């Protein structure tokens, strides 16, 4: 048996297990503090509904900060496959401020393009369910949706904010929320008679410290090395169908930053980041005579079908120099998240990271770009020749060409994920760097 | 950092004269007609076979610099006091600079 | 553009409509640098 | 190139390279010690059949163990859709004991719940491809199947019960086989003529130790953090189509608990966790005029539509005081999973941590159940009014309602899974605390 | 055909690469080779069937210095004044036969320039860099019917 | 060495300094006179040093 | 398409293979392509006419190191405790009815 | 070439007529074979 | 590269001297100094009418 194994060893093993480190059979666990967690509900300021500012100020209940999750009940405007995480198109925006200070702020954009970079698996199915409806559920559905946040503090008990070190500081989050909602109150640009306005509340889980980590919680001064996101949207270099266009973006960005990523997008669907075409799953009605190629299967807005993308080719120079060799669309859509992240990235979203774990905490490697003075995103778009109402067309096609509706993508967001240090002293707080 | 050290032409030991340096080795030596020299005296005609060399220095120090082996770099659970390694997230200079600009 | 007395008689302002399709550009700058080498190895000067 | 990045330095990169403490370009691996694995087949004590105990000793053939599978040979009574997860419902329990003593005990309802909340993605797949027929097998197709447990040892080398350091405590695993098997021996409450008795085996691997790491296992006392599982089962209030019953559940439970989970179900259908209905993948029949919605399709008797499912809200209370405000059924099955364990929890599953991360074997807070003198889960159901037999008003129904056939899921099952101490010396073990 | 090289060091001797002081360090030229040239393999976006394959060879001048002059280089720091091309491509605001179309191109360059130089085209066609038309030197027929 | 290809070449020790570099290619033409324009220059798209 | 590497460093940033320190050595990789490719140039045993040759390229991912670091591994020994293939192959008895 | 130096060369002649001088009997033979096509081989044969 | 004019047809230069055009004697060849100095040339074929 396997003590054949055992004692069949020899002088190639040494660098293995000669003078032995550790084993694996017997696990010391480390002894932690005594803590305890509980998700209470924080008051909303203003009133919630379609496209209405609101706040919250988060309650001095526990000790710590973690996760936050916004809860919103949706109703279905119309039948399965007229939505598209309408939770997640609804919280247009998140600003985060601590002390009066910005500390960051995501976008509904931003959730998508970092739920196709970053969520995989079950991960991000389940995620699915808590922003959309999944079981072919029909119009007057109602159904309560959660938007987990995805702040700093909102990843891990690690950067738990310890409002108790804030004393003198509050923390606030202001959430934007979207005029209209796709399959909600209004389908494509037409209102939705006699839809409902959505409920809204948010949740924050706290951290209960015993006595004497409660107390250093308190007292001690505390400096956190944390994500920001830097975002501008801006107008695409709309491929035309003669020819290809190119786009020289200057990059605003500053601080170390992991990664840049970016997406082409359609404003008036969201989560539009391909064309849209008359093959299954990528237009309304699809596969039969009625398919329209303007209008999209919103239920199945998102697709790996790379030939409705837009990305040829791009490059980043810092300071006008060649970052890295020009790479494909298909590079950045399909390999970088292989290479970085581990999971599946929807055509249309593209990635390029500076670090080597860029969906980890650790720092890994970064780019600065507050010493860059002139980084530029540069673009090589694919030509928009295909009839996007044809298969023949559309899937038995080339490398760089896409579907005339293409064009329709004429929208461009470039994000920035960095680091800085939020730091906390005698009960203040903000950043080192700002 | 190719580690080449080679000059990669025909220069080493090639030896490019014409056949005037078989006078050459005449007036090296002391003859008139040199069919019986070498084959008496093998020893001398090598030595008239030697190269001329010239080396070549450089030098780097070295680079002490101890911490490595990063294998998990998941995160680290700090130990119970904190306030060892926490000070750590900003080092002196982002610390010292905000002093200096109170000026 | 077909028609050489508008080709050839015009003004100082305007061109063909066939000067539509040139619509790339192209703009190169020629610097100068210092190309170091020591002790068997090049490297620049300057970064940026 | 990636020179113009590393020239580009800044004061804000102090933080993250200055006086560095890892490379991420070299590891050094750790030297461990000098091992082996084996598997060995158990004998099997009793007799194997539906409905019958058997048991097997774990037989000292290596020094410490860790994975246990145990294998089943079934035929299929009927065809493709009529069986479900056959070979987990089989293992009706398992009974761990050292020295005489319990330390621990699964129940097949369990591993379905355990296998709901923490297995997820390709290894929640490849495990249903153990304990079913997922290939559209058809009557009389005979697999040979495989269940692992679950135990704190069966899970990590971390645990592995050291064999060698219980010389006088012999450890036993006693099994009970299910009486019925559905879509093996039985379909509903219909015996299957001429089905066959299953071929039972159990595995056992074992871990081999050198001699100076053995001879420490044998001579040393330990203390191993394990993992226990408490469990009762409860009636359901029963709900109906003209109100929404409510119920408080004292829990009879003790020790440091990692996380509470339970489901509500139909006993008559293992896995049944919620109501069944007549859309594609909730009935027997579900789409035509055969459908029925007393018979679940077995091939699909789980679901992720939360219509389905029977509880409204819930909340936990200790020593009369609310632990958490009361949250939505919503909340325990999609967000709570979401937060602590990454993976997608199937409708009619709750999951309530007082753990960072329960899915781990580290503590990372508990709730000790030992010093509640009180503790209560308090649950309120939805209202049982949605004619099941109508995809209309299954689909396109509210938030506080449920299908008619939800009142058919009238068991409760609420789990606790909380650590305790494993102590071993001098050739005898038992646990800390009782 | 023999296509000269203009970078730095093939200007003049004075400049001549010290591949004698780069022990360390090779020296490479990478090449892309385009996939059309008209009148070759492509006459205007059409593929010439038949066309040939190029045959390409590198030839660099090399210079051998005597045993002083070549010693005196090994053994030595060096330092040459070189130039660079900085090259960066953009969209022409596209000319209207309207108005009079405008652009401002931020110039991402760096280092002492001793020029700019620019140029506009239709990348279509190699080297274009006017407008077609039919007088008897822009455009193809030009002076005819066709 | 094609039409769209990537080739490369290291410059290889044999000499002291180097000064010219000429890329030599062969080409034949794919229509009469008047259908060129440089092509050689035009093949060499591009070079790195 | 993109055919990702499997040697051991490949793998993980720990076992980077040090170009640095194998300065005399060339590190090569020798690639072999399929005389047929299901779908692309064959059908089963039947060639497809008009299939294209494939248009191949190799990317490799180049760490730059600052100064300190750099001089440390250029200046020590290493070793690297790396994962090798090994295969074989064989006839499979053949199974019968 | 070694070093960058040439040390010799040989013609497709060279190798005829070193082979007509200086193989010979069953060598010569058996290197026809290996260069040639001489058991009366067809059209379309391949050989290495 | 060493002149910078146009030499016709039929014409070739071989220049050991960096400006061959130039008074400056830089870069010669001492041919009285070379036992065997050969040119060798190698002619097209006449077959085009």
């Amino acid at each position: 048996g396997g003590l054949s194994q055992l004692v069949a060893y020899g002088a190639q093993d040494v660098y293995l297990t000669g003078n032995p480190q550790i084993t694996f059979f017997k696990t010391v666990y480390r002894r932690y503090t005594n803590f305890a967690i509980e998700s209470i509900q924080q008051t909303i300021n203003g009133s919630v509904g379609f496209g209405n500012k609101v706040s919250t100020q988060i309650s001095r209940n526990g000790d710590l900060i973690t996760d936050i999750v916004v809860e919103f009940v949706l109703t279905k405007g119309g039948n399965g496959g007229t939505t598209y995480y309408p939770a997640e198109e609804l919280l247009q925006d998140v600003e985060l401020e601590i002390g009066g200070q910005r500390i960051d702020k995501h976008y509904n954009d931003w959730f998508r393009t970092y739920d196709a970079l970053f969520r995989m698996n079950d991960d991000r199915y389940n995620y699915r369910r808590m922003t959309d409806w999944v079981n072919n559920e029909l119009v007057g559905a109602q159904k309560r949706f959660y938007v987990p946040l995805i702040f700093f503090f909102n990843q891990t008990p690690g950067l738990a904010l310890p409002l108790i070190a804030l004393q003198y500081h509050e923390v606030k989050l202001y959430f934007t929320l979207a005029s209209q909602v796709q399959g909600v109150n209004y389908n494509g640009s037409s209102a939705i008679a006699g839809a409902a306005q959505p409920t809204m509340s948010v949740w924050v889980d706290y951290i209960f410290l015993d006595t004497q980590e409660r107390t250093r919680f308190a007292q001690l001064p505390h400096e956190y090395l944390i994500e920001q996101l830097q975002f501008t949207g801006s107008e695409t270099a709309t491929p035309s169908a003669t020819t290809q266009a190119s786009q020289n973006i200057r990059l605003n960005f500053n601080h170390p930053t992991k990664y840049l990523a970016w997406n082409f997008n359609n404003p008036t669907n969201y989560g539009q980041y391909t064309a849209l075409a008359n093959i299954p799953g990528a237009c309304s009605g699809a596969g039969t005579a009625a398919a329209t190629v303007t209008t999209p299967d919103y239920g199945n807005t998102g697709t790996y079908n790379e030939q409705l993308a837009v990305l040829d080719s791009a490059k980043i120079q810092l300071n006008g120099q060649d970052r890295f060799a020009t790479r494909k669309g298909s590079y950045f859509n399909k390999v970088q998240p292989y290479q970085s992240i581990g999971g599946v990235t929807p055509a249309g979203v593209y990635l390029y990271s500076f670090a080597l774990k860029p969906a980890g905490r650790q720092p890994s490697g970064t780019c600065n770009f507050s010493r860059i003075d002139n980084a530029t995103l540069s673009l090589t778009y694919k030509t928009c020749s295909i009839d996007a109402t044809s298969p023949a067309a559309v899937l038995g096609n080339t490398e760089t060409v896409t579907a005339n509706t293409a064009t329709l993508l004429t929208a461009l967001n470039i994000y920035a994920k960095n680091y800085n240090v939020l730091r906390i002293m005698s009960g203040m707080g903000g950043l080192a760097y700002a | 950092f190719r580690d080449t050290a080679s000059i990669g032409f025909s220069d080493t030991h090639q030896d490019e004269k014409t056949l005037r340096f078989l006078k050459k080795q005449i007036s090296q030596f002391i003859k008139h007609l040199k069919e019986y020299y070498p084959n008496n005296e093998l020893t001398k005609k090598l030595v008239m076979k030697y190269s001329d060399v010239q080396l070549l220095p450089y030098t780097k120090g070295a680079t002490k610099d101890t911490y490595t082996s990063g294998l998990f770099d998941h995160t680290t659970g700090v130990i119970k006091i904190a306030p060892r390694d926490g000070l750590g997230n900003v080092r002196d200079e982002q610390s010292l600079n905000k002093s200096i600009c109170h000026e | 553009a077909t028609s050489p007395a508008a080709v050839l008689g015009n003004t100082e302002t305007v061109t063909a409509n066939t000067a539509t399709l040139l619509t790339a550009l192209n703009i190169y700058a020629k610097n100068y640098n210092v190309l170091r080498i020591m002790s068997g190895m090049g490297g620049l000067a300057y970064a940026n």
